[PDB]
């Protein structure tokens, strides 16, 4: 099987690849947020109008039209409320989301801080094991492959 | 129409919560491996491995007991300070 | 061009409205501060 | 430069915010310190080595 | 020239415009005194050198 040890600097290389895809798809949202939110505001803005072609309806003694302009503005309030509730919803879930990226980014930098530390001191120790090994052949004990077998020659 | 375009708006709205979801649960499994409950594949695994190369270097070069080194430190401290104690004796 | 603007808040984070209101706030009183000291040393 | 002038509440904002700070300063400087040992331990070695 | 003649109201532009300024000379003088540590310890290892 592959070392492990290269994995690490894989895995969180890799990491980056949804940590990018996680800050696209994040991005993504809020556009369309806006999209709505701007939608809500033309929305009102042309339920303003109503308000205001009935504002110049009542005048001069003819309230019966400002009647049917104040109607027909109620179908944009039921649009406007139904959809100001979708847009008070939907700032719960966003909101909390987006603080997780900044925690879990700093988390995996930090991860990859203590990767590096680990490889060093891991090497080290490879180094540690494999430095004393030829030292370990010359043996006080006699036991020495060459060393003491060149003295005996 | 204006309830397919809604329910379009909504299918997008679901679906970046979704593949958050989905970065949710494929973000933190790599750091489940690391468990401080000392199950980590790798981490505890490599930490165990360091360990081992070091009790490899203690029996293949067992240190001095620690009486013979506090006797050593002692008798050089000793003689560290009978050392000072003349030089300073003698420079007095 | 909205997804581009999101790219840029993610990116370089806007500091808080607080912190634009504190500093604003304090850098008016900060002006305030300084216009007080010009116009009564040149009083 | 919050507290000054009689506007405490600001002042307990950014403190609070500090804070944050805090605990990645002192999380950080736990960090620090321990690695210290690691690193002197094992440069003394080489140069026996 | 703007707070005398009674014209405070044109001094307050003014000054508001220098803040600017300001910004950028205390955020470049930072940068100036912070490269002079540098500049100067690296021109003495070369006479060294």
């Amino acid at each position: 099987q592959e070392a492990p040890e290269d994995l690490l600097e894989r895995l969180l290389g890799e990491m980056e690849l949804e940590l990018i895809e996680l800050r696209r798809a994040l991005a993504q949202t809020i556009a369309t947020f806006k999209s709505t939110e701007r939608q809500r505001d033309a929305q009102q803005l042309i339920a303003q109008r109503w308000y205001e072609k009935a504002q110049a309806a009542l005048d001069r003694g003819n309230e019966q039209l400002a009647r049917e302009a104040l109607g027909q503005r109620q179908s944009y309030q039921s649009h406007t409320e139904a959809l100001g509730k979708s847009l008070g919803e939907q700032r719960a879930l966003v909101e909390q989301v987006r603080g997780q990226l900044q925690k879990l980014e700093r988390k995996y930098l930090e991860l990859k801080s203590q990767k590096n530390l680990y490889l060093a001191r891991l090497k080290s120790a490879i180094a540690a094991q494999k430095i004393e090994e030829i030292a370990g052949n010359l043996d006080n004990a006699s036991a020495s492959s060459l060393f003491e077998r060149i003295e005996t020659k | 129409e204006r309830k397919y375009l809604e329910l379009k708006s909504q299918k997008n709205l679901y679906l970046a919560r979704l593949k958050s979801a989905i970065a949710a649960q494929k973000i933190e499994e790599i750091a489940g491996n690391l468990d401080n409950a000392s199950a980590s594949s790798l981490f505890e695994r490599i930490e165990t491995k360091i360990l081992e190369l070091e009790a490899e270097r203690e029996l293949l070069n067992p240190p001095p007991s620690p009486l013979d080194k506090k006797f050593e430190q002692w008798e050089e401290q000793q003689a560290v300070e009978a050392t000072l104690a003349a030089m300073k004796a003698r420079r007095s």
